């Protein structure tokens, strides 16, 4: 639907679709598309609004400029930044390890203040990382994101506390501006106010109101309707400006002697001087709505004008005496209610574009405070504009961001979903918010405003629950970071269409009214009365004209990766958590089948995810290869597609790519041309429909352990693909240079016979575990032979050597051929780190077939390791002779409440045998509703049912009495869904009818090759002589605390001690018992270790004499 | 009266630990 070439996926919906899907991507593409300022977002962000709009970059400068030095002689002001092209294509920038970038030019200017000059230059500011179309950055050739950020936004927050000693009600204002001072406007269990001004340790309001050039009468005359304040200005003690101004100064030092400038010079330059407290663009925003401020402006300002002030202390001082309104002199009238930290409405979302404008500040900070430094030490007028611009740390800033900044992650990416469902995420941990272990059981729990916004269902499962979220569907970010959500707005109980994107704010002022309501051809809702959502968020029933809003469609809640779980409204949430969670971490398998049973997004996730070749303008195909394709635009110019072919993802899956076109086929403008990892015909396939019986088969299958059937690795039908990268590099040490080369030290000439005469092995070289994949050989330096040695190489006539054997070997558990070498040599001009004279690395693949111990997984989180293959011969077989492939057991679908899993069983037999209903006389009653034309469908037919509006428990058993026959007219799958299944093993047929269907199951990337592992003696740490492990390295493992308080409980000591002892630490132990062992004498009573002569020496060192007695 | 509490308490600690740290 609304897709050029896509398959016809019949749906079960009932419903319309007023409004479709946005560009997934676009808050990555659109929010980035603000820093560089492309008039793509000029036109976006000018024709809704936005009367004048200012680039991110822009919007720098323009708070940058002018450079002015504390002399006031000169100025230096910025302007006009501009983006070059870039210099190499994406492809490229990935090949060659360099990152992919542009220029940036910036018009800079300085004038002199004596005479003045006009001159301009235009200043090279460095490279500018650039987002790739599909929303990724390229550095270093590894492809990276960065993550949007959930901050609470600066503003104005009023809050309420209970206090114990006397049970009252005391009420506290505070104002967080972005690099600012605080000001808590407390009203302490007594009276009277909590001025306590940037944190120290109180004050009276009167103070700082008279401070600020009040009479005493006016605050008596303003604030006095509301006269909690009386006792404040009585109980002040003060009388005056500066009698209490300089009062406060000494409590903001403190002990320092008054003066004007202590007096009013702090003041104003704290809360009125816009260069050390200033609430960004949306604080000035944010405040002006909550307290009826100039709201109504074009207002642009960041100074906490007096005004603003005044005016929340007299807020708060309304809050704590009961009331519900507020309004001031020309403001708009406002509610008076304490604000929550957690409501949507003021948690902010700073995307990829303000992440990237405060790390571009912070650079200017620092190249600012060096031209107005190198400013006045120069020699005047005979400075430059680019004499002063030194750009290095800016530059510097940007690749420390881009580097070693935990927002910056690298692209999750082994099969579109994945990396489709790493950008979209946003995370409330990380640099300028809280933390992991110091934020409460608050920040986690869902909030009734997250409905639209943020999917509940959608979260890590470790330690970061509630912390890592994702955003919705129909989502979408607000020009200063609020994240909105479409609605259709209703008068007068008649559906409109139009569509209008409320915020968190002005959402719960109104009536929102539910997805499925039974609207009647017009927009009116049929019943009296309709479910909504109020203002606090409870679920309240109202009549059928208080109703504005309605939401577009049901799923509004669900995120992308969970609205493709047929069945969700069947599951739990903890299985659909799981479910949503296992479907990020399937491989691409060598078929890449698509689903039988899917939803809506399948097809319109896929073209969105980047990795599917859309045709870019309507044309006609020319010619066809599986390297490249070629489509003729019906104006002139070609265009060639160059799809890639086996390349290394991320986590070592592959990245394949082919075409679905012919050479005579003609294209429209979006259809798909190149399938991608796990698509199949331009739409998401992540594995494989197999024939499930759902009966515990003699305990095989026990506990959530599965069974399967040798056709599945036979028919290659989940044969996976894996690429992996070793390597290795030569640099020049102190005894010389390491050489990479063929020759090498005493060594067969069997380990050899597949180097290439220059060392490095040649592609297509069927490797296995301990050969060799690069020569390297290191010098040895100088020692001195003992004799036994000496009289061992005259004999052998093989004068030793100064050079040691450290070659690159494959690690332990790896084989398959070699794919590709790749060699950089800086005697080449292949620039490399300090140090290194040449580095090589060679790519290994790897076809890996389903074994017993891969983890599995179906789309509604039910998961399970592979425990038994049965042969083809011996597995539970229809009536007919065909066997099943899996065999699910019983025990886990009740208790863990994912009856989906069960519904999708039954459909996805009939989507697989086909239907007909028989109403050649008149429609059934339970199947005249759901669509027309869905009455029938050819065998091995396609559906799909959204995620809240599918099938129906009344609609499966109509479509399950209609399953045609195979091939001879039987039917195999009688009216409750079950088979009679003949015993392969023993022949007979099993006396009661099993469920069989067709499921849709994933192979998770969890594989036994990464997790098996073990070490009999491998290399130790120097300092500490525990094991220690590396890439090709055993690693030793961690035998814990609880395990010795086992052992102990046990009562073996000697098993313990040795645990303890000659496995972990003690050197002349694990040696000693190694000769043991290999000579086969009797292992040395484990005595008292080594590791005890020292503790006595560390105490000695302390003057402590101890003895043992 | 509008000193707000353990401003004293808290200054004469802050001092005497300041004392000790010049003291040493």
């Amino acid at each position: 639907n609304s897709v050029p070439g896509a398959p016809n996926r019949v749906s079960f919906a009932k419903l319309r679709e007023p409004l479709e899907v946005p560009g997934l991507l676009d808050v990555q593409t659109d929010s980035f598309e603000w820093l560089i300022g492309s008039p793509r977002w000029r036109e976006s962000a000018a024709e809704r609004g936005d009367v004048n709009p200012v680039g991110g970059l822009e919007e720098v400068l323009y708070e940058l400029s002018p450079i002015e030095d504390f002399s006031g002689s000169m100025s230096l002001s910025f302007s006009d930044p501009r983006f070059d092209d870039v210099k190499a294509p994406v492809d490229e920038c990935k090949d060659k390890d360099m990152t992919y970038a542009a220029p940036l030019f910036v018009t800079a200017e300085f004038i002199n203040n004596n005479t003045g000059e006009i001159k301009s230059q235009t200043v090279f500011m460095g490279d500018f990382p650039m987002m790739t179309e599909k929303g990724t950055f390229i550095i270093n050739g590894t492809e990276r994101v960065v993550v949007s950020q959930l901050v609470r936004s600066p503003g104005v927050y009023f809050d309420e506390t209970i206090d114990k000693s006397t049970d009252k009600t005391l009420h506290s204002v505070k104002v967080i501006p972005s690099r600012g001072a605080w000001l808590e406007f407390d009203v302490d269990k007594r009276d009277t106010v909590g001025v306590r001004i940037d944190r120290k340790r109180r004050q009276p309001v009167t103070v700082l109101l008279k401070a600020l050039g009040w009479t005493s009468e006016q605050i008596v005359e303003r604030f006095g309707f509301s006269e909690i304040m009386r006792s404040t200005l009585e109980k002040d003690n003060t009388v005056g400006t500066d009698e209490a101004l300089l009062d406060i100064y000494r409590k903001l030092r403190p002990g320092e002697p008054p003066t004007k400038e202590s007096a009013q010079t702090l003041l104003e330059n704290l809360f009125f001087k816009e260069k050390r407290y200033d609430l960004a663009r949306v604080g000035r925003y944010k405040v002006n709505k909550k307290l009826g401020l100039h709201v109504g402006e074009p207002i642009t300002s960041s100074t906490l004008t007096e005004e603003d002030v005044v005016a929340t202390i007299e807020y708060l001082v309304r809050l704590h005496e009961g009331q519900t309104t507020m309004t001031v002199p020309g403001g708009v009238e406002v509610p008076v209610e304490t604000d929550d930290i957690d409501h949507f409405g003021n948690r902010r979302l700073r995307t990829v574009g303000e992440l990237i404008q405060n790390q571009i500040r912070v650079g200017m900070s620092r190249m600012e405070r060096v031209v107005r430094e190198r400013m006045t030490t120069q020699d005047v007028e005979a400075i430059t504009p680019q004499t002063l611009i030194n750009i290095r740390p800016v530059v510097a800033a940007i690749k420390e961001f881009f580097g070693t900044s935990q927002l910056s992650q690298f692209m999750d990416q082994n099969n579109p979903l994945s990396g489709l469902t790493h950008k979209r995420r946003l995370s409330a941990l990380g640099p300028g918010g809280l933390s992991r272990e110091r934020a409460g059981l608050e920040v986690r729990d869902v909030h009734p405003s997250h409905y639209g916004r943020m999917c509940p269902i959608e979260t890590p499962e470790g330690p970061n629950i509630g912390l890592i979220g994702s955003l919705s569907v129909y989502a979408r970010v607000n020009p200063f970071g609020f994240i909105e959500t479409p609605y259709r707005k209703v008068v007068d109980g008649v559906v409109s269409d139009e569509i209008v994107y409320l915020t968190a704010d002005e959402e719960d002022r109104h009536v929102v009214a539910q997805a499925n309501s039974p609207i009647d051809a017009d927009g009116r809702f049929v019943e009296p009365r309709v479910l909504v959502r109020r203002k606090a968020g409870e679920v309240e029933y109202v009549p059928s004209s208080e109703v504005d809003y309605m939401d577009v469609s049901p799923r509004q809640m669900v995120s992308v990766a969970t609205a493709m779980i047929p069945f969700l409204e069947h599951d739990d949430a903890n299985r659909a958590l799981m479910g949503a969670n296992m479907q990020r971490q399937a491989v691409p398998l060598v078929r890449s089948e698509a689903p039988l049973v899917g939803t809506g997004m399948e097809l319109r996730a896929a073209i969105d995810a980047g990795d599917v070749v859309v045709a870019e303008e309507s044309g006609v195909i020319e010619e066809v290869s599986a390297d490249y394709i070629t489509v003729m635009h019906d104006n002139g110019t070609r265009r060639t597609y160059r799809m890639r072919k086996f390349a290394r993802s991320n986590h070592g899956t592959c990245a394949n790519q082919c075409p679905i076109v012919d050479a005579g086929d003609r294209v429209e403008a979006g259809q798909v041309i190149a399938d991608g990892p796990c698509t199949d015909d331009g739409e998401m396939a992540l594995g494989k429909n197999l024939l499930v019986a759902i009966m515990p088969w003699e305990g095989h299958n026990y506990e959530d352990a599965i069974i399967l059937s040798n056709r599945l690795v036979e028919e290659d039908v989940l044969t996976s693909i894996h690429i992996e990268e070793h390597e290795i590099d030569a640099r020049d040490t102190k005894l010389g240079a390491e050489e990479i080369t063929r020759d090498i030290p005493n060594i067969s000439d069997e380990v050899l016979a597949d180097l290439d005469e220059r060392g490095i092995v040649r592609i297509g070289a069927e490797v296995r575990d301990g050969d060799i994949l690069v020569g390297k050989v290191t010098p040895k330096g100088e020692t001195e032979l003992t004799p036994e040695e000496r009289l061992l190489r005259a004999i052998f006539g093989e004068k030793a050597r100064e050079v040691r054997d450290t070659s690159l070997k494959v690690p332990h558990g790896e084989s398959g051929k070699v794919i590709g070498i790749r060699v950089f040599s800086r005697e080449d001009e292949d620039e490399l780190p300090a140090g290194v004279n040449e580095l090589v690395r060679v790519y290994v693949a790897q076809k890996r077939k389903i074994s017993d111990g891969d983890k599995l997984a179906g789309r509604h989180g039910n998961k399970g390791v592979i425990g038994k293959i049965l042969p083809v011969e011996d597995m539970p077989f229809l009536a007919d002779g065909t066997p099943v492939d899996i065999i699910l057991n019983t025990h886990g679908v009740p208790r863990r409440m994912n009856i989906g899993q069960i519904l999708e069983t039954h459909l996805g037999w009939c989507a697989h045998s086909g239907w007909k209903v028989d109403a050649a006389k008149g429609v059934p009653d339970w199947a005249a509703r759901l669509p027309d034309e869905l009455l029938e469908a050819q065998p091995n037919a396609i559906v799909s049912t959204p995620v809240f509006d599918g099938a129906q428990e009344a609609e499966l058993q109509g479509l399950l009495s209609c399953t045609l026959p195979n091939r001879d007219g039987d039917v195999l799958v009688d009216a409750d869904g079950k088979a009679m299944l003949f015993d392969g093993r023993s022949g007979e047929p099993f006396p009661y009818p099993v469920t069989v269907g067709y499921m849709y199951i994933m192979k998770l990337h969890h594989l036994v090759d990464d997790k098996i592992h073990a070490r009999s003696t491998g290399p130790y740490s120097m300092i500490t002589q525990q094991p220690l492990g590396g890439k090709a390295q055993f690693g030793g493992q961690r035998f814990g605390e609880m395990e010795c308080w086992a052992m102990q409980a046990y009562g073996a000591a000697y098993t313990l001690q040795e645990l303890l002892t000659i496995k972990s630490d003690d050197t002349v132990g694990r040696v000693k018992v190694y000769e043991a062992i290999v000579k086969g004498e009797n292992i040395p009573e484990p005595g008292i270790p080594e590791s005890f002569k020292v503790l006595l020496k560390e105490l000695q060192s302390l003057c402590l004499n101890v003895e043992v007695l | 009266f509008v000193w707000d509490e353990d401003e004293s308490e808290a200054l004469r600690q802050a001092r005497k630990d300041a004392e000790l740290t010049a003291s040493a």
